[PDB]
């Protein structure tokens, strides 16, 4: 991963 | 009156790209979240790898200590959060929950409990003993980018890509404050400050806003890096001098005067960007990490  | 940073240590180890990268809070280790499933210590000093952390079976986007310097907090795309005894480096328990991706955790201050941030637009809280979740706030209409208690640990502050911040109260459960005040960019992170009174937010606009959340305003504001794209974290550094430290999509970290809000120095040598940065507890060091053109946490010392 999401945030990546 | 301006720090100088100087790259120290370069470390991988990382397969996939990394996500988080935060100091325990006895400045001894670093510990890094990444797409590879995997958590990896490091000396805070010598820069050295200590031990991998594994058992999620997906990528974890964001990993926070315990004040006790015993525990770690995952928070991962498999719908779970993972609480690690670091010492063994095994998992103690682990919290289910989540309609979605377990976007972002942090302890609170006295360390029994956790907030976690989803995808599922929700901030749960968890006990660390039992490890059942107590509450559950419908906070956002979108997906929480953080979660942050305060010095006591009573409020906490979320984000989301809807544009808002709400502050929640701990042991209630009810939205206290709500920043909105015209913009309505993305919110891609928020911590309290140290002395809590403000609260710190980074939006897709590639700004970086300090608000007194009792007068419900805010004070500076803080550009020249690019944030557009991904959830950068966003620290304060409390150490030598006192600055507002950001990753950036140009792929440099930037530190900020915070009191004259424009920009004293700039760290380049990273080949990809720059997703986190993280301030040591009591000397002065940045660690940051980078995308997978990269793969790399660089640690960096100063003077001031």
């Amino acid at each position: 991963x999401x945030r990546x | 009156v301006k720090p100088n940073y100087a790259l120290k240590f370069t470390l991988a180890g990382h397969t996939k790209a990394v996500s988080s990268v935060k100091f325990s809070p006895n400045g001894e280790w670093l510990a890094s979240s990444s797409a590879d499933k995997l958590i990896k210590i490091w000396g805070a000093y010598d820069g050295k790898f200590e031990k991998t952390i594994s058992g999620h079976k997906l990528g974890i986007s964001d990993v926070a200590w315990s004040s006790d310097s015993n525990l770690l907090v995952s928070a991962s795309d498999d719908k779970t959060l993972k609480i690690w005894d670091v010492s063994s480096g095994k998992c103690l328990k682990t919290l289910k929950g989540h309609s979605n991706y377990v976007f972002c955790c942090n302890f609170n201050p006295q360390s029994n409990l956790i907030v976690s941030g989803s995808f599922d637009e929700s901030v749960r809280i968890w006990d660390v003993k039992t490890g059942k979740c107590l509450k559950t706030l419908p906070a956002h209409s979108d997906p929480v980018s953080a979660v942050h208690f305060n010095r006591d640990g009573s409020l906490i502050v979320s984000s989301s890509y809807d544009g808002l911040c709400r502050i929640w109260d701990t042991a209630s459960g009810q939205c206290l404050k709500t920043l909105i005040d015209d913009d309505n960019p993305p919110v891609s992170f928020v911590k309290f400050s140290p002395n809590g009174k403000y609260i710190l937010a980074a939006t897709l606009d590639n700004t970086l806003k300090l608000w007194d959340y009792s007068k419900g305003k805010c004070l500076k504001t803080y550009t020249g890096h690019k944030n557009e794209k991904y959830c950068i974290f966003a620290n304060f550094s409390v150490t030598g001098g006192k600055w507002i430290v950001s990753g950036s999509e140009d792929n440099l970290v930037y530190i900020w005067n915070l009191q004259t809000k424009e920009i004293v120095q700039k760290l380049q040598g990273h080949t990809d960007v720059v997703i986190s940065t993280a301030c040591h507890p009591t000397e002065n060091i940045i660690a940051s990490a980078a995308l997978e053109n990269d793969k790399t946490i660089k640690l960096w010392k100063s003077d001031c």
